């Protein structure tokens, strides 16, 4: 499996 | 679940039938995707065709995503500051076509597919924005 994301995604629109 | 939150984010506004985060740099595979879509089944071969040196062949031959035949409408994948492609699924058996946008960051590709009637423009903005965010985060 992949490296974890750098943080949360941007706020939803 | 971590990258799945990114898929969830891409899907949250209701315009996409599926989305995916797909590694291309350190290795070529799907990191997260909507269950039951074509993106989930994207192969290393298909990723290579998306990112590869040949930027002309797929206009003649098309390409596939998860074995689903597609056409390339626009290739700006290696245009700095853009790094997107606009794609469209082929219609088989009378079915609608769907717009697909790809955004390329440094390590991953962002894929989104519209629902029926969803225009490519907003899809491109969505893939671009996510890819840009990931690029600014070192991905
Ligand atoms: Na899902």
């Amino acid at each position: 499996g992949p490296p974890p994301p750098p943080g949360p995604p941007p706020p939803p629109g | 679940a971590g990258w799945q939150s990114y898929v969830d984010n891409l899907m949250c506004d209701g315009c996409c039938q599926e989305a995916a985060i797909v590694g291309y740099c350190d290795a070529k595979y799907v990191w997260a995707a909507t269950a039951g879509g074509v993106f989930q089944s994207i192969t290393p071969v298909e990723i290579d065709m998306i990112v590869g040196k040949d930027r002309e062949g797929f206009f003649t031959n098309g390409l596939t995503l998860g074995a689903k035949k597609c056409s390339v409408i626009r290739d700006s994948l290696y245009v700095d500051g853009d790094c997107t492609m606009d794609i469209r699924t082929k219609s088989q058996g009378g079915e609608p076509t769907y717009n697909v946008a790809v955004g390329r960051a440094g390590r991953v590709l962002v894929f989104v597919m519209g629902k029926e009637g969803v225009h490519g423009g907003g899809l491109n903005k969505k893939a671009y924005s996510m890819a840009k965010y990931l690029r600014d985060s070192g991905f």
